[PDB]
């Protein structure tokens, strides 16, 4: 019984990340079109922002598939999500909702092992079908 | 069936975005017409010409150029773009005598 | 087939050089378009096109 | 007397500065890469600039000469008005990327020495670029005519 209840909770949160990412992409796309149509700045000042926005839009498109690799938690019971991009909540002192797997504190996701736990408790992995997470598997760390 | 097998994971799937359904990305089970785009991005003019024909590639090029120009707040009548596009399709290649 | 000349509002005159007019009209607003990264530093463009 | 400054500038700048301080804290904690941190700071300051512009537009009276010139469509745009009376906002370093520290002083207040120094990067880049920029348009026009 526990397994699908946990799976439903994971599906809910991951759906939350997609919703937040979608809101971000709309925000960037609106400004990208606005900058192209009118900027009011100097030519170089104008196209300089467009490249940055296009870079951000390309970044989002690369990430919106299989966004979350799997959950992770520390021995202190704090839960972290590892994914393609880092997403933070502006309204809550930037609580990390999703951590880029290249981030320094995200390293234990790959380095942690039972014989040498990097202060992480139970690694998890996610299978995906387009956007939704299908199912996951667990892996204990430490004793 | 017609099959493509090695499309990179980086490419976003094309979005249909039905006005009332908001289906967005095309998924398994959808119906597509001849030459309909599959992945979001530019379409090769040569492949468009090969699949549809000269009467359609000209429209594609004109629409692309006009979209690029009008996105930045420049108004040019389509006839000016068509005058240039006409010169591109002026020759026929002989595949057999 | 060409239709009215945009400059006069009436049917285009026989002999008008529509090609030159079209080329100049397309090229005149070019300076207002976003252009390539002139400085050659950084990775080659095309992905952030 | 006609170049009015919106009174809400101080609170907006303070709030976004606090947000940037939170960004710095999280970067010290090691949750962000350097490029990620820079892009997040640019992201915050862009919306800060947009909010300042919104406040400026909502504050000016309809009959002010500066806003009258723009709203009538005679000349100018709201971006220049924001730069004059709002905040200069983010600027680009010589390599062509946004510096994470915005120019928080408008031209009415007077830019400090270092903000003025960093604005010269973009000024020089544009002035030197325009000449080569015309060349591509000339190239395309020649080919289209041919």
């Amino acid at each position: 019984r526990d397994y699908e209840d946990e799976l439903q909770s994971e599906r809910d949160y991951v759906a939350g990340l997609y919703a937040r990412l979608d809101a971000e992409r709309a925000q960037s796309q609106r400004r990208y079109a606005a900058a192209l149509r009118e900027h009011g700045g100097t030519a170089v000042e104008r196209d300089a922002e467009v490249r940055a926005l296009a870079k951000d839009i390309a970044r989002l498109n690369v990430a919106d598939n299989g966004l979350c690799f799997g959950r992770l938690d520390t021995l202190d019971d704090a839960r972290l999500y590892i994914g393609r991009l880092g997403i933070f909540d502006r309204d809550n002192d930037f609580e990390p909702l999703l951590l880029d797997w290249r981030a320094p504190m995200a390293r234990p996701f790959y380095v942690a092992t039972a014989a040498n736990p990097e202060n992480m408790r139970r690694r998890r992995q996610f299978h995906t079908l387009g956007r939704k997470v299908v199912d996951f598997t667990d892996e204990i760390l430490g004793r | 069936e017609v099959v493509y097998d090695k499309l990179s994971k980086r490419q976003r799937l094309r979005v249909i975005t039905h006005e009332d359904g908001t289906e967005g990305v095309l998924s398994d089970g959808d119906h597509v017409e001849v030459g309909d785009q599959l992945m979001e991005g530019a379409a090769d003019p040569h492949e468009v010409l090969r699949v549809q024909g000269p009467r359609e590639v000209q429209i594609h090029l004109v629409k692309e150029v006009q979209e690029v120009y009008r996105a930045q707040g420049v108004s040019i009548h389509d006839k000016h773009i068509e005058v240039i596009v006409r010169q591109m399709l002026r020759r026929v290649t002989i595949i057999d005598s | 087939c060409y239709g009215r000349s945009m400059a006069t509002g009436k049917l285009v005159d026989i002999g008008e050089a529509v090609g030159i007019v079209a080329a100049q009209s397309i090229g005149e607003p070019g300076t207002q378009l976003t252009m390539r990264t002139f400085h050659q530093g950084g990775v080659t463009g095309g992905a952030d096109i | 007397a006609d170049v009015l400054v919106p009174p809400q500038k101080q609170e907006i700048l303070e709030r976004h500065e606090a947000e940037a301080d939170a960004i710095e804290r999280k970067y010290q904690r090691g949750a962000l890469n350097h490029t990620e941190r820079n892009e997040s700071l640019v992201k915050i300051w862009q919306d800060a600039t947009e909010e300042v512009g919104k406040a400026l537009e909502e504050f000016y009276p309809a009959d002010n000469p500066i806003i009258t010139i723009v709203k009538s469509g005679a000349t100018g745009n709201l971006t220049q008005t924001r730069t004059l009376a709002g905040m200069k906002g983010l600027v680009t370093n010589p390599k062509g990327e946004f510096i994470p520290r915005p120019i928080k002083s408008s031209f009415r207040e007077g830019l400090t020495v270092l903000e003025y120094f960093i604005n010269t990067h973009g000024a020089r880049k544009g002035l030197a670029d325009t000449a080569l920029r015309t060349a591509d348009s000339g190239y395309l026009t020649r080919r289209l005519v041919d």
